[PDB]
């Protein structure tokens, strides 16, 4: 125990040395407790005042023999050193070392160091340090030599065991020491200063608990190994597809047809440099740095008359966008997986290759962008869950051990002021004053939600007097409470303190910002005392800085270091190389020249936007650096972000909530008031009622039963499904080309009259068969009904000439809802709706808590920006005028008086009012259209004053703060509630998959068996002498390994191909590919001659034979297709068969085969959720087509991407299912007032007028779609995680045989020699010890045999089958097959023994034991 | 936006008719200056003669009897950028039967480049006493009526037989 | 613009003197816009005499004071604008200046060499 503490004197050194010598002449893990860097066990209690901070002897026995000395600080921190002389000089006893040690383990040592490091961090933020700073740099370089020397002197240097160079983080300190001095004495500056960001990492080694965190993040990476492999593989397979489909498509341009002066594409293409000159021979859209793309098919982009499409010149985006080489293709694929600016790319590939190629992008988004990311997330979550579990198990165990130690220790021991202040304690009332303050907070926030830009000075007066009246009443609450409850008693509660701080900040404002005006907005959080999901947001946030605070700090450090490294590396390149990235030779919006702009790129990368900034980095600083750095930030960073998100989720989800206390244990004063209200409103109404009282046919049933037969028949059901689908399909023909197809337009009007006839009849039949109740109580019937009702209204109005009254015309757009009849008929769609509607109630609450939080941000946006995004712009070049000239609205208008193309214009999406602020916040949260909103905010000056470049640069904080709280912590809350809900959905129904249908579950169950089978029989050998040798070669493992290396070589040969490659290179790659095929075919035949037929008994073997015939035919047919036929498109698509050869590497990989079986299990749920989504798109397409097809073509809306056709609507909808570009699609739908649109615009081919859009309808559309979209993809993720999580934690197998039962009977015949089928309970404990394993029960059996609860018949006898079944159940466990096998046993016994009278059970072995006791 | 719809080929004596000529520029953001010229060849006469020219917001009509006092401009208005070159006949005679050529002459203005282009649409017109109605409408109306009656009969037949069967079952019970 | 030259260049009378001058301009050297002027002043407060200039091509002004001893000895595309003074004479002692503009790079470069002629 404690009495063990003694000063290492030479004598104990000599007694350790003697022992080691004894061990040598003769010629274990230590207390994890004691293990250094740990608290000294309380078992030892306090240290003698002279033993602290002194070389003491080793406690732990393991080391007691080896040579060591431990030292403990005044905080009981254990520090282990080496008794061996430091560099063969200093001894523990030596005063010189005694001092080094004294400093090394003290707190003024490490605080000093924390300061030093943090101050150096502040100095690393400066981009052009002044000169009084080299002295400081010397001064910091020295606070570092000191500590390193102290460690070397005290722990010794490198030779021993616990010595300086043994610690892995001391290596970092050592490099910091050497890079500093060495480079200084030698004297790139940038390189030297980046070597200095390594000082920023000493923080991990100094702030406590930062290493455990960093080590745990290294544990999340090692488990991510097979997913990372699958990821690279899939990315490469898709890259090789895009390389083959698209090689050189992005190069296509529109080249002028008439050239003067005997000129050629060739000559012109050697003599051109500027974009001013490429704009004379090629076609460029105004404001575009790239030449416009074109194509050669009818579904590609078209060129203007006068130009012809041709492949020549650079690729788009400074040449970084392409499928020309494998390396660029791989970059486009990583990009598509991360969905970073992917719509730009999808749009460029469709324009240049055709609209058909969209299938390619669909597959990539579904496989790479969704599934691979899902796998990553799942693996990381599983890592974290196993980790938490280890923590707890070990933590609980340790706590138990400590409590046991405590228990063992216990065992060893064994006047006027008074009056009125009490009146104020009475005046404050739980039901009333507190409920009042609640009403006032809400009223105050609503009153502040009315500030808006076009506000009259009256409406402003009323707002400020109100803002004062509320202030005074919150402050009276403050003062009164403070005089009633004593001031010390008052600042005890944390809610009180927060309210007090708000009040004081409001009073300071009254004595006097614009931002200060909005802090009174946090009084809302005082509704968390009663509203329980607002209390969940508060706890997520609270944990971020409390129990996960260290991880949060590590995230902060990493962002900081990336920001400063980035700056030091590219910062000066951004200034020097600027004309390349900007024509006005001034810095772009995003750049790394200073610390702030640099932090901003990193944060944008965490948000998921990296490519557009990287293009620029690559242009000013080179490809290699940029790609190394931007990739490091994406990996490490997204990982720290994800681990934070998951830690928050898990914790706040199940760790924090434990129903420890009662629901509002101290009856929420709100609930007390509610009880008072129940008393009052009920009692008073009852008294008022009392006062009022004081004052005063087989044949019809037969038609019913017939209707039932029909409406319930499978042919009725199929007539109708067919009919819904045809009527839904007829709507897709109503596009802007309808007047070019006269016959189909007439066919469809008549088809519509019929469609309505049929559905009316169906409805009538259902009425007759079901009756008005079983029909009007059903929601699916209610939906059919309404559809047929709108249909009938349109029909009857139309046949009565009411076909153009405008309201009736808008009712016709409602036919887009006819495909909803499709939901009831298909189970897959019906079960997903059922799943989604169950979630609605929990979702509704997150949304209220989320709408409110987003409202504080909205009101602040308004206070900050309302009226300040108006600018004077020159319309022909679309550029803002300066502020030197035209700095005001008055001057903008004077300029209008002279120059025609001058407009004072406000952004469409803005913060003029709270409603608009909400739309702006949605764009910011989703990262779609946010850049522009931020620019208007950071250019802001004041109302009616011209914006100036980065005038309010630090308004970006507003946006970073919203992203963290409004997006990051809000999503966290949303996921945590969805997960407890979906989990509950499964529980009430027995755990069956919520998203999968009955028949589909039967298939699912059959597949879970596929991936589960046990080993098979060895393939019989061919007895023939030569065939047998062939067999032993093919069946060898070396053969398989060689086949696998050849597949890798084949993959390499495909990756070598590239645009512009010589004809000789083409020819060598063709012939190499011919030898691969002849090798893979002979592989086939050797296996096929040695394994014989047994070849086709293996599924992979059959994939392998289907790969050889797709390969052989592809080569021959592509040769045939390039010669006696011509079709470049066909040639490229049929050469894709070569991918078959490379897929066969999954037979080889055992961890991506298992991840891929996980995807196959999830396909039914996904097909079902995907059917829902497709049909949802189809509706939104029909609607887009009826409302948005004439709108002006600006921004996202253009000649290929628009809502003019059904095909064109689906393209746009697929793009926005991911949220990409939605803001570009809404912008033109917000033009409603001229000069934005023309109300009378004439459209050739139509009688429709105007190109305007309706903002109300538009906003609704896009927001509705993005929300439903998000919701259905949450479900895709649930489904996938469910699969991954079981796939990864599940195993199955069965182990029994017929000889076991024979053993049972052969042992039974020794105890029942007459074959009575019964034994005495006396003999059961000897019988069960005379069976062999697996049925064996070893002595002492009797406790296990009493726990099996066997039945007993007359005479304390037990039957043969009961003992067999109980022992079988013991080995197999409690599976569902045990009760079916049991049923068979009962049936087969009842058919063999008709004498029921001898089998009646009177007692059981447990019941009997209980009776005996 | 712009959709090229072919013209109707039948006009009735004594009424008005709108011959439709629509030519769309291959890309809408482009800027052009378009003019039109129309030539007409009457039935059984073998030469196309010029009947009108529209340019710079003004119709110039040729001295022909068969079209004097009877043609107005039904196409694009207010621009030099025409995509609709439709004409309108205010009083149809039998001398308007024949074939028409609509000639579109478009000058596109690009960056350092002007491209002069031309397009020709041909329209055939038959002049009749009364509006012969369309095959499509006729057959589609009849086809709707026949399909509906067939469905009704089928629904009745099945109702009849099943009703009889259930009555028989009730009697058996 | 960083321009690298020797501040002092000591050359024996009668030998050839290469006046080295390179410049670190990131933008590629466009011969249609690149500008180089080499001048000569006897002293810091004396008159400069331009003796070689690159406008579209190398223009050697053939100043009488140098006879035909000046040659270009650089490569603009490789960021080298050095000149050669053959068979140096004592009167060549003085200050030589390399002026450089590489549009669209904003900043003009200036190198200054003090040439001293040894016995
Ligand atoms: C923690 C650690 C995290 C990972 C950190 C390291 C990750 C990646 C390091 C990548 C290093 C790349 C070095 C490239 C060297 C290079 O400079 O090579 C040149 C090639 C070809 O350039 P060019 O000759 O056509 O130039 C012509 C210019 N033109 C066409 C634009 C006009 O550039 C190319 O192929 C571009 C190659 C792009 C390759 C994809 C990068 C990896 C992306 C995702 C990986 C997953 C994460
Ligand atoms: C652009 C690329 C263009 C080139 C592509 C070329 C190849 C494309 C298609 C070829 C498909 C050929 C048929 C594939 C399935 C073959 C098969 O027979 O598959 C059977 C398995 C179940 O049989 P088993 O493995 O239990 O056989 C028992 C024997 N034992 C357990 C010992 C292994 O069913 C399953 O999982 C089926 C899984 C099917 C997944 C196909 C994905 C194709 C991509
Ligand atoms: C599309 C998305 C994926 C694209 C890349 C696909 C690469 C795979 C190519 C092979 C395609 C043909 C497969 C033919 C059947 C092969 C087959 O059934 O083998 C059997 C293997 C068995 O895995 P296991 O180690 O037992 O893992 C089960 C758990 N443990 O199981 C397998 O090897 C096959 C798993 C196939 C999963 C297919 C998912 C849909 C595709
Ligand atoms: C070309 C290589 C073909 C393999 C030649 C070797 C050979 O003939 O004996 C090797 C095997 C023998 O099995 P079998 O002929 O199918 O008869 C037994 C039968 N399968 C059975 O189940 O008893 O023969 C086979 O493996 C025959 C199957 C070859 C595949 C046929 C497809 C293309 C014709
Ligand atoms: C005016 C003429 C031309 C048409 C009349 C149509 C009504 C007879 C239909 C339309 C709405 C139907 C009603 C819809 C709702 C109900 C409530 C339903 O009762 C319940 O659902 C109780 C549910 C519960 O207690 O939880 C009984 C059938 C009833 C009256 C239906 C009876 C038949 C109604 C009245
Ligand atoms: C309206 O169309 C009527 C048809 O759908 C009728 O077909 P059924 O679905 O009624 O097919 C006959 C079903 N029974 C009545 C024979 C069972
Ligand atoms: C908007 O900016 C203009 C700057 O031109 C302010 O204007 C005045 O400009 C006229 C003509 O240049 C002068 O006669 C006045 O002397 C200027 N004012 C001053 C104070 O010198 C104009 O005042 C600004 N708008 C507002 C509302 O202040
Ligand atoms: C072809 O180019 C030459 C330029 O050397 C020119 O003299 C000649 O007129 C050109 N021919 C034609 C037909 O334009
Ligand atoms: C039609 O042409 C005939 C000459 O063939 C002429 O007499 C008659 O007036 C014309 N009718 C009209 C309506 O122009
Ligand atoms: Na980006």
């Amino acid at each position: 125990g404690p009495q063990s503490f003694v000063h290492f004197t030479k004598q104990s050194l000599a007694l350790i040395e003697q022992r080691i010598a004894e061990r040598k002449s003769k010629e274990p893990k230590p207390s994890s407790d004691l293990e250094a860097g740990k608290q000294l066990p309380f078992i030892y209690g306090d240290i003698p005042p002279g033993m602290v901070s002194e070389p003491l002897e080793d406690l732990d026995p393991y080391y007691a023999d080896k040579k060591t000395f431990i030292v403990l600080n005044k905080g009981k921190t254990i520090f282990r050193f080496n008794a061996t002389p430091a560099l063969y000089m200093l001894s523990p006893f030596s005063p010189l070392r005694r001092i080094s040690i004294k400093i090394l383990v003290h707190s003024l040592f490490s605080m000093l160091i924390m300061c030093t490091i943090l101050t150096n961090c502040i100095f690393m933020t400066m981009n052009n340090p002044p000169d009084w700073t080299k002295n400081v740099e010397y001064t910091f370089t020295g606070i570092y030599t000191f500590e390193s020397l102290v460690k070397i002197l005290a722990r010794g240097f490198c030779v021993g065991e616990f010595t300086f160079l043994r610690d892995p983080w001391n290596w970092l300190d050592f490099v910091v020491i050497v890079f500093a001095y060495l480079t200084e004495f030698v004297n790139n500056v940038s390189a030297l200063r980046t070597f200095r960001v390594l000082r920023a990492l000493k923080t991990i080694s100094v702030i406590p608990g930062l290493k455990t965190i960093v080590g745990a993040l290294i544990q999340s990476v090692k488990k991510l190994s097979d997913v990372m492999i699958l990821t690279v593989f899939c990315l490469s397979v898709f890259a090789l597809i895009g390389l083959q489909l698209f090689m050189g498509n992005l190069k296509h341009k529109c080249f002028r047809n008439s050239l003067e002066n005997n000129e050629t594409l060739e000559s012109i293409m050697n003599t051109l440099e500027s974009e001013e000159d490429f704009r004379k021979y090629f076609y460029y859209l105004e404001g575009s740095k790239d030449a416009l793309l074109c194509g050669f098919s009818t579904d590609s982009g078209q060129c203007p008359e006068g130009y012809t499409c041709v492949k020549i010149g650079r690729n788009p985006d400074y040449g970084y966008t392409s499928f020309d080489t494998f390396s660029w293709a791989f970059l486009a694929l990583f990009r598509l997986m991360t969905q970073d600016y992917w719509e730009n790319l999808y749009q460029q590939t469709l324009r240049a290759a055709g609209k058909t190629y969209m299938i390619f992008f669909v597959v990539v988004i579904f496989l790479g962008s969704f599934y691979l990311i899902n796998l990553i997330l799942a693996v990381v979550a599983m890592a974290y869950e196993e980790q938490n579990q280890a923590n707890i198990e070990e933590a609980k165990q340790k706590e138990l051990e400590f409590q046991q130690m405590l228990d063992r220790l216990k065992k060893e021991q064994e006047p006027y002021w008074i009056k009125f202040k009490k009146c104020i304690y009475f005046i404050v009332m739980d039901p009333f004053v507190d409920l009042a303050i609640t009403i006032c907070i809400v009223l105050n926030t609503l009153f502040m939600a009315m500030e808006h830009h076009p506000m009259t000075e009256e409406f402003k007066n009323v707002l400020a007097i109100g803002n004062l009246v509320f202030t005074g009443i919150f402050a009276a609450e403050m003062v009164l409470k403070l005089i009633a409850m004593d001031p010390y008693e008052y600042f005890q509660v944390g809610w009180n303190i927060f309210d007090s701080l708000i009040v004081t900040l409001s009073l300071v404002e009254l004595f006097l910002l614009s931002v200060l005006r909005s802090f009174r907005l946090l009084r809302v959080f005082k509704l968390a005392k009663s509203w329980p999901t607002l209390n969940m947001l508060i706890k997520i946030i609270g944990n971020s800085v409390g129990a996960l605070g260290n991880l949060t700090l590590v995230l902060a450090i990493i962002v900081f270091i990336f920001a400063v490294v980035g700056m030091q590396l590219f910062g000066k390149s951004y200034k020097e190389c600027v004309c390349k990235i900007n024509d006005d030779c001034t810095l772009p919006r995003w750049h790394m020249n200073d610390f702030f702009h640099s932090f901003l790129i990193v944060f944008r990368v965490l948000c998921g936007e990296w490519i557009e900034t990287m293009w620029d980095c690559m242009e000013v600083a080179g490809q290699a650096m940029c790609l190394i750095v931007y990739m490091m930030v994406m990996v490490i960073g997204n990982l720290v972000v994800l681990n934070l998100f998951l830690a928050l989720l898990l914790s706040s989800f199940s760790s924090d909530n434990l129903t420890a206390i009662e629901e509002d244990p101290d009856a929420n004063n709100l609930q007390i008031a509610v009880t008072r209200i129940k008393k009052g409103i009920n009692y008073v109404k009852q008294t008022l009622r009392e006062f009022i009282l004081k004052a005063f046919g087989k044949i019809w049933w037969n038609i019913r039963k017939t209707c039932y037969k029909i409406v319930e028949h499978s042919w009725f059901e199929s007539f109708i499904v067919l009919m819904i689908l045809l009527s839904s399909g007829a709507l897709a023909f109503e596009d802007i080309y309808i007047e070019r197809k006269k016959t189909i337009k007439i066919i469809l009007e008549y088809a519509d009259k019929i469609f309505t006839y049929i559905f009316i009849l169906e409805m009538l039949l259902k009425w007759i068969a079901y009756g008005y109740k079983t029909y009007f109580t059903n929601a699916w019937c209610w939906l059919d009904f309404l559809i047929v009702d709108v249909s009938l209204v349109t029909l009857v109005a139309n046949t009565l000439g009411y076909s153009d009254l405008g309201p009736i015309k808008s009712l016709r757009t409602l036919r887009a809802l006819r495909p909803l009849r499709a939901l009831s008929r298909f189970e897959g769609m019906r079960v997903v709706v059922n799943a989604l509607i169950g979630a609605i109630p929990s979702i509704m609450n997150v949304l209220l808590v989320c709408l409110i939080f987003w409202l504080i941000f909205s009101i602040m946006g308004v206070n900050l920006f309302a009226g300040k995004f108006y600018e004077c712009i020159n319309t022909t070049d679309g550029s803002r005028f300066p502020a030197s000239q035209v700095p005001n609205r008055s001057e903008c208008f004077a300029l209008m008086n002279v120059s025609q193309n001058v407009r004072w214009k406000n952004l469409k999406v803005n913060f003029d009012n709270v409603g608009l602020g909400y739309l702006s916040l949605l764009q910011v949260a989703t990262f779609k259209g946010w850049t522009i909103i931020m620019y208007a905010a950071v250019d802001s000056v004041n109302v009616d004053k011209q914006p100036k470049y980065e005038y309010s640069l630090y308004m970006y904080i507003y946006f970073v703060v919203f992203i963290i709280f409004g997006s990051f912590f809000t999503l966290n809350l949303f996921i945590g509630v969805i997960i407890d809900n979906f989990n509950q959905q499964k529980k009430k129904l027995g755990g069956q998959d919520i998203f999968m249908t009955e028949e589909q579950k039967k298939y699912y169950n059959a597949m879970k068996k596929l991936g589960s089978k046990k080993p098979q029989k060895p393939i019989p050998r061919p007895g023939n002498k030569i065939q047998g040798c062939i067999f032993d070669l093919v069946t060898n493992q070396a053969f398989d390994i060689s086949i696998m290396v050849l597949i890798c070589l084949n993959m390499v040969t495909m990756m070598v191909e590239k645009e512009g490659q010589s004809q000789h290179m083409t020819e060598v790659l063709y012939w190499i590919n011919v030898v691969f095929i002849i090798l893979f075919t002979g592989e086939c035949v050797l296996k096929l001659i040695s394994l014989r037929h047994y070849y086709f008994t293996v599924g992979w073997n059959i994939f392998d034979f289907v790969v050889v015939i797709i390969s052989i035919v592809g080569m021959f047919l592509a040769d045939l297709i390039e010669t006696y036929f011509v079709s470049p498109t066909l040639f490229r698509v049929i050469r894709l068969a070569r991918i078959g050869r490379i897929l066969r590497l999954v037979k080889g990989a055992k961890g991506i085969r298992t991840l891929l079986f996980a995807l196959m299990m999830s396909l039914p749920a996904l097909f079902n959720i995907g059917l829902l989504l497709f049909l949802v798109m189809f509706i939104y397409a029909i609607f887009g087509m009826s409302n948005f097809a004439y709108v002006k073509k600006e921004d996202g809306i253009n000649d290929m991407f628009n809502f003019e056709t059904f095909g064109n609507s689906m393209i746009c909808l697929f793009q926005i299912t991911t949220s990409a570009g939605w803001d570009g699609l809404l912008a033109p739908i917000l033009n409603s007032k001229p000069p934005d649109c023309d109300p009378k615009k004439v459209h050739p081919g139509s009688s429709v007028e105007g190109d305007c859009g309706n903002p109300s309808v538009g906003i609704f559309y896009f927001v509705s779609y993005i929300i439903i979209s998000f919701l259905v993809v949450v479900n895709m993720y649930i489904a996938v995680i469910l699969e991954n999580f079981s796939v990864a934690t599940e195993e199955s197998t069965e182990p029994l045989s017929e000889d076991d039962f024979e053993m049972f009977y052969e042992v039974w015949e020794k105890f029942d020699p007459d074959a009575t089928q019964f034994i005495e309970f006396s003999k059961l404990s000897d019988f069960a010890a005379a069976l062999d394993p697996p049925l064996l029960i070893a002595k002492p059996n009797k406790v296990q045999l009493i726990a099996m609860d066997l039945p007993m018949v007359s005479g304390d006898r037990i039957h043969c089958l009961d003992i067999l079944f109980a022992f079988t159940k013991r080995v197999l466990g409690e599976s569902g097959e045990m009760d079916s096998l049991r049923s068979q046993m009962e049936e087969r016994f009842m058919s063999a023994n008709p004498s029921k009278v001898s089998y009646e059970p009177i007692t059981t072995t447990l019941k009997r034991k209980q009776e005996d006791v | 936006g712009c959709v090229e719809v072919d013209s109707e080929t039948e006009a009735v004596y004594g009424m008005t008719f709108k011959i439709l000529c629509i030519s769309c520029k291959r890309r809408s953001e482009t800027n052009a200056e378009t003019f039109t010229e129309w030539t007409f060849r009457q039935k059984g006469t073998e030469e196309f003669v010029k009947i009108l020219r529209y340019e710079n917001e003004v119709l110039q009509l040729e001295e022909d009897e068969r079209f004097e006092g009877r043609v107005v401009w039904n196409g694009s208005r207010g621009t030099k950028d025409l995509q609709d070159l439709s004409i309108f006949i205010t009083n149809v005679t039998y001398n308007h039967s024949g074939d028409y050529e609509c000639h579109v002459y478009r000058l596109l203005f690009f960056e350092n480049y002007e491209h002069n282009t031309s397009v020709v649409k041909k329209i055939h017109i038959e002049v009749v006493d009364k509006a012969n109605r369309d095959m499509a409408s006729i057959v589609s109306e009849i086809m709707m009526y026949v399909l509906i009656v067939v469905l009704t009969i089928w629904l009745v037949a099945e109702m009849i037989y099943c009703y009889k069967k259930i009555a028989a079952a009730t009697e058996t019970a | 613009m960083e321009v690298t030259v020797p501040a002092t260049l000591n050359v024996l009378n009668g030998s050839d003197a290469r006046l080295p001058c390179t410049f670190n301009s990131c933008y590629t050297v466009n011969h249609k816009q690149f500008s180089l002027n080499w001048t000569y002043q006897e002293c810091n407060n004396c008159s400069e005499e331009m003796f070689l200039q690159f406008r579209m091509k190398i223009i050697n002004l053939k100043l009488e004071r140098f006879q035909d001893r000046v040659e270009f000895s650089g490569n603009p595309s490789k960021y080298d604008v050095s000149v050669m003074l053959r068979n140096v004479q004592p009167e060549d002692e003085g200050i030589y200046n390399c002026y450089i503009m590489n549009p669209p790079d904003r900043h003009r470069g200036h190198g200054k060499i003090h040439l001293q002629v040894l016995m």
